[PDB]
RNA sequence: CGGCCAACUACGUGCCAGCAGCCGCGGUAAUACGUAGGGUCCGAGCGUUGUCCGGAAUUACUGGGCGUAAAGAGCUCGUAGGUGGUUUGUCGCGUUGUUCGUGAAAACUCACAGCUUAACUGUGGGCGUGCGGGCGAUACGGGCAGACUAGAGUACUGCAGGGGAGACUGGAAUUCCUGGUGUAGCGGUGGAAUGCGCAGAUAUCAGGAGGAACACCGGUGGCGAAGGCGGGUCUCUGGGCAGUAACUGACGCUGAGGAGCGAAAGCGUGGGGAGCGAACAGGAUUAGAUACCCUGGUAGUCCACGCCGUAAACGGUGGGUACUAGGUGUGGGUUUCCUUGGGAUCCGUGCCGUAGCUAACGCAUUAAGUACCCCGCCUGGGGAGUACGGCCGCAAGGCUAAAACUCAAAGGAAUUGACGGGGGCCCGCACAAGCGGCGGAGCAUGUGGAUUAAUUCGAUGCAACGCGAAGAACCUUAC
RNA sequence: AGCUCGUGUCGUGAGAUGUUGGGUUAAGUCCCGCAACGAGCGCAACCCUUGUCUCAUGUUGCCAGCACGUUAUGGUGGGGACUCGUGAGAGACUGCCGGGGUCAACUCGGAGGAAGGUGGGGAUGACGUCAAGUCAUCAUGCCCCUUAUGUCCAGGGCUUCACACAUGCUACAAUGGCCGGUACAAAGGGCUGCGAUGCCGUGAGGUGGAGCGAAUCCUUUCAAAGCCGGUCUCAGUUCGGAUCGGGGUCUGCAACUCGACCCCGUGAAGUCGGAGUCGCUAGUAAUCGCAGAUCAGCAACGCUGCGGUGAAUACGUUCCCG
């Protein structure tokens, strides 16, 4: 309908930066099995700490797990007991051994993934949708800095039959230019009628930064 | 040069206009314009070109005034009917053809001579003159 | 108009001065078709005004409930209207006509209660009446009984404008019974006026 | 315990069983069906059905309407009726003031008393909106008796006009006829064919007959009450307008029923019959034309004498009267000024435009504005301007005019779209200009269908069918 | 090439206006007007590749000027000159001149330049539509199975066939077939993989392992159509290869149902294809090979790419289609 594609995936060659970072011969589909029960692994307990990236650099097998979040003190509860337990069963999930890095992002609020995550949480927890959308936004422009502003929210909302998608916006949000730094984040809310599928695009700004 | 539609109802929107006038005009005094593409230069030079031509009182206004001048109730017709609507008073110059009860203070007259209107004009401002001696 | 009841930890609700009484009359969704289906929008038309007799009538037009409400409270806002009364009653009996919207506001005696239909009960409700008698002939709407109900407070007039307009000193515009009334309004509005001001 | 309309959740059946005052709820997640919890409203009751008033300004006296929504008789003349300019007098019938009589009791309303309270009952007022008698008033309506000239009508001087009827006559054109000249086509169409020709057509020239219609002037123009009216001339006759004010002195307005006029088609009797032409043929088109298009063609169209009475008889706007900014055309006529030009005026007919009005479009001194007088007419859509009955008619039919029943609408104006074998302006291998293919042959793949124990499952206009499969021997794999 | 919104105005209201008008554009591109003034998502631009040059640049890549090879070639000492490889940079902007333009946008010609006017091609799909597709990629609400509608294995099927459609491939021959000689690519692929010289076969291939995780080694120094030569003489043929028989090789536990390839024979339909219909406007169409992914093997004539040789026509909007 709308073709539009991922603009994560549409600017990771010119401005957004890969997330997993190496280098690979014959040992690329390892690493690849590797990557993928890593982030299955961080799915569950981070997305109740309130996950945003899951980078993982990787150097002679030894590996380096980097989560951006918007909580430490949820991530690392007690020291050791919530990090290395976590830590610890990605060590022993992987044949590796973790260096897990936990920093925070400066505001959450700025972070399209995790304004979908609050979004998207808020509609599971019987709110007024078009009260929710508005909430997260508005208040995004201001935050620290933003241009774009993108809510769409398709899947039954309020619990009716028909899947009404909603377009809410504020400012400029330009999908075709490529110096556009949009974040973007889709995630889903989880109703007990059904999933509300949540999409934020967020335009920073103008600024390349070659 | 030409009555933009909502100049004194609409003042909040062509005030905008004028900020970015002065953005304009503040970055011509700047210099920067070899390190910009010179298709947006051009771009701003119409930009400056027409909102300069078109706009110079308002450029000095600022302040949603409190009595209009009228040249021809007639042909600037918006500018009446706006200046009518705020509740703001209206002083003009009145042909055989303009309707004299949209007007409360006019000063009747032909407007089609240059030396008649001009020499109107001089009245008025030079009132004006007169009412900034002694303030 | 849902889900309104929320406690906020932002900067602010913004809550201050004016605590004018408002009322949402009715709310119609207004489609348009386009290519390629319709296109839904919503209408509320609002009532605003304060106990004292000043009425306000907007218009709100937004493709979002509570925008439409916000809208016709700032048209409103822009655009307000004197109603002369005489107490809390009305001066005498009009006849408003809005196209269609025909509205008879009849005042009666005190403590007999605001006797209208759900729009013009709006209007008189905001306003700073009590105790008058209308009815809405006509045209069974609620825009054009609102409008009405407004055009029939225009055709409202003092009984002090009424004798200024004939040159004649008051008792001769008047009859007396009503000039009773006029001084037992002025004489609560001294009782409770000097109660307000100790 | 959807909405109105105070009051919601689960389970059970999933276009069934049922619900419902209307809108409408039931197609395996119903707050609308059935049961449960729970709530709401009433309470010795609470729901249903029926009948009436209300809401219904929806028969509108108070208190509605009629350009297009239902609704202005086709148009006039006029009987009863309704209505009436200016002014003096008189009567006191309408009106009004006041007093007397009466309007039984009960009820109703106010106060009070009585029953433990209340309903209930009683006492005393008011109500009894009216009617009759006496006395008073005379502005307004009326009656009578008068007076007036602005409305109305008449006389006089002009003026414009397809107003009407009768009579006589004019030319161009079409058709036929006789006679020339003269040959193989003419006619007709989107393209053709029936058709007329080769026996002398069409073509052209001369003459003759006969009928009808009036080019140009001639149009947003004139006249008529409305239909309607244009070759000319003559005869008879109707209305209008202006000017003077000579006369009469309110004689005005409208008008239920009523009589008269009333396009076209049609009808009767008798004429006439060129062109056009229903019906009626053939031809063509087409699936099929009982149609459009073609060729022929009778009633009719024409005149005389009568019928009939209908129309989008339309300005979709009854008639009269007074008033309410203007601007510009054109038709008829009077006058002041420049000296034909403007001014002013009375009557007419158009275009634009304020105020005001209207649902909106629009109207807007030629009102759909502001008011008065009289008439017609409307009361949801169908059923139906139909039946029954009567009246008129030679007939066709017209006029007058229902009910059962049924529907939850049928309508008016404007808005946004889509659409058009509407208009304009544009583009694309869209056509044209090319080149190469597919459709026929063999095979390779995929699908339909039929098979099968199984032929796993999906994808069927463009946008499914070398597609999910970027690899079916076993595995894959679902059968 | 459009779709909206904010604020103002217009309207009782749905709504309008803006976004219509004059001109212009590949374009709601852009100017000039106008009760509108502005914004936003699109269009354009930013990015990749192709076209030219400059600077940097030397192995595994080039080889001019040098030296040495003799057999076989940059083969080897050597060299930055030419390529080429990949980094940075310049360069196309109606910038410069002529004419139309309302002295505005923009359009017709000219110069310079590798390139001229969005140079070529990509990547890039606005608001929405179609209850389009997918509960079989995945995730999932609800309903159903739980002694089976789970799961394990052998065998079979998904490949059946009187048919009908659809996309392709090989053809119907001489611009051709067959034999001999010979010249030129681009890109790619490679670990329990790619596998050379040599030897055994007619040939699939066998034996063997040089050498390479690869600008080096291997896919031969890479092609085929091309060119030179010979033969065939218009024919159901030296065209055409379907089908069928015999004989093999390789992969795999296993080629029966059901693999590909090679050898010998066999040698059918088919003589340019009714109604119709499809693709394509320049390195395009047409034709010619090459590589890749999936993959032990292959139904690959498929798909995705790479290069070779390379045309015709466009008068122009009447007609069909959007």
């Amino acid at each position: 309908m709308g073709q539009k594609i991922n603009p994560h995936g549409f600017r990771l060659g010119i401005t957004t930066e890969w997330k997993s970072r190496w280098y690979a011969d014959k040992q690329y589909k390892d690493y690849v099995k590797e990557d993928v029960a890593i982030r299955k692994l961080l799915a569950t307990g981070l997305e109740r700490a309130g996950i945003a990236d899951v980078e993982i650099e990787r150097t002679r097998d030894r590996v380096r797990v980097d989560i951006h979040t918007a909580r430490p003190g949820i991530v690392i509860g007690r020291r050791g007991t919530e990090a290395d337990r976590i830590r610890a069963d990605l060590e022993k999930l992987t044949g590796k051994q973790v260096q897990l890095n936990i920093l925070e992002v400066k505001n959450p609020e700025s972070q399209a993934q995790l304004v979908a995550q609050g979004v998207a949480e808020q509609l599971s927890n019987r709110v007024a949708f078009r009260r929710a959308m508005r909430k997260a936004i508005q208040s995004a422009m201001r935050q620290p800095n933003v241009k774009g502003i993108r809510v769409q929210c398709s899947g039954r909302l309020g619990g009716a039959e028909m899947s009404r998608s909603e377009f809410y916006r504020e400012g400029r949000v330009p999908l075709h230019t490529l110096r556009a730094d949009i974040d973007y984040g889709l995630y889903e809310a989880k109703t007990t009628f059904g999933r509300i599928g949540v999409k934020v695009w967020i335009y920073k700004g103008d600024i390349v930064g070659g | 040069q030409r009555w933009l539609g909502g100049m004194l109802t609409n003042f909040s929107t062509v005030h905008k206009r004028l900020q970015r006038l002065k953005e304009l005009e503040a970055m011509e005094q700047t210099g920067g314009f070899e390190g910009r593409t010179k298709k947006e230069i051009l771009m701003l030079t119409r930009e400056k070109n027409k909102l300069e031509r078109s706009l110079g009182g308002i450029r000095d206004m600022q302040k949603v005034p409190s009595a209009v001048w009228v040249v021809d109730t007639n042909k600037e017709h918006i500018a009446v009917g706006e200046a009518r609507k705020l509740g703001i008073p209206v002083i003009a110059i009145l042909d055989t053809n303009c309707d004299p009860d949209v007007v409360d203070y006019p000063i009747p007259g032909n407007d089609d001579a240059i030396r008649s209107a001009a020499l109107l004009t001089k009245v008025i401002a030079s009132a004006v003159a007169e009412g900034l001696q002694a303030r | 108009r849902g889900r309104r009841d929320d406690r906020g930890g932002r900067g602010r609700d913004g809550g201050d001065k004016s605590n004018y009484i408002e009322r949402v009359v009715s709310i119609n969704r207004v489609s348009k078709v386009v290519k390629g289906g319709r296109r839904f929008s919503f209408t509320a038309l609002v009532i605003v005004g304060d106990g004292k007799g000043m009425v306000g009538v907007g218009y709100g037009k937004a493709k979002e409930v509570p925008a439409a409400i916000a809208k016709g409270v700032e048209e409103a806002r822009k655009n307000f209207f004197r109603v002369p009364l005489i107490g809390s009653t009305i001066t005498h009996p009009v006849q408003g006509e809005a196209a269609a919207g025909v509205v008879m506001l009849r005042p009666a005696s005190p403590g007999t209660g605001v006797i209208a239909g759900g729009a013009a009960r709006a209007v008189l409700e905001c306003a700073g009446v009590h105790d008058i008698l209308a009815k809405s002939l006509g045209s069974d709407n609620a825009i054009n009984v609102v409008h009405a109900t407004v055009a029939a407070l225009k055709l409202l007039q003092r009984p002090e404008e009424v004798a200024a307009r004939r040159g004649l000193p008051i008792e001769d515009v008047a009859p007396a019974g009503m000039l009773k009334a006029r001084r037992e309004s002025e004489a609560l509005a001294a009782a409770a006026a000097r109660e307000g001001s100790a």
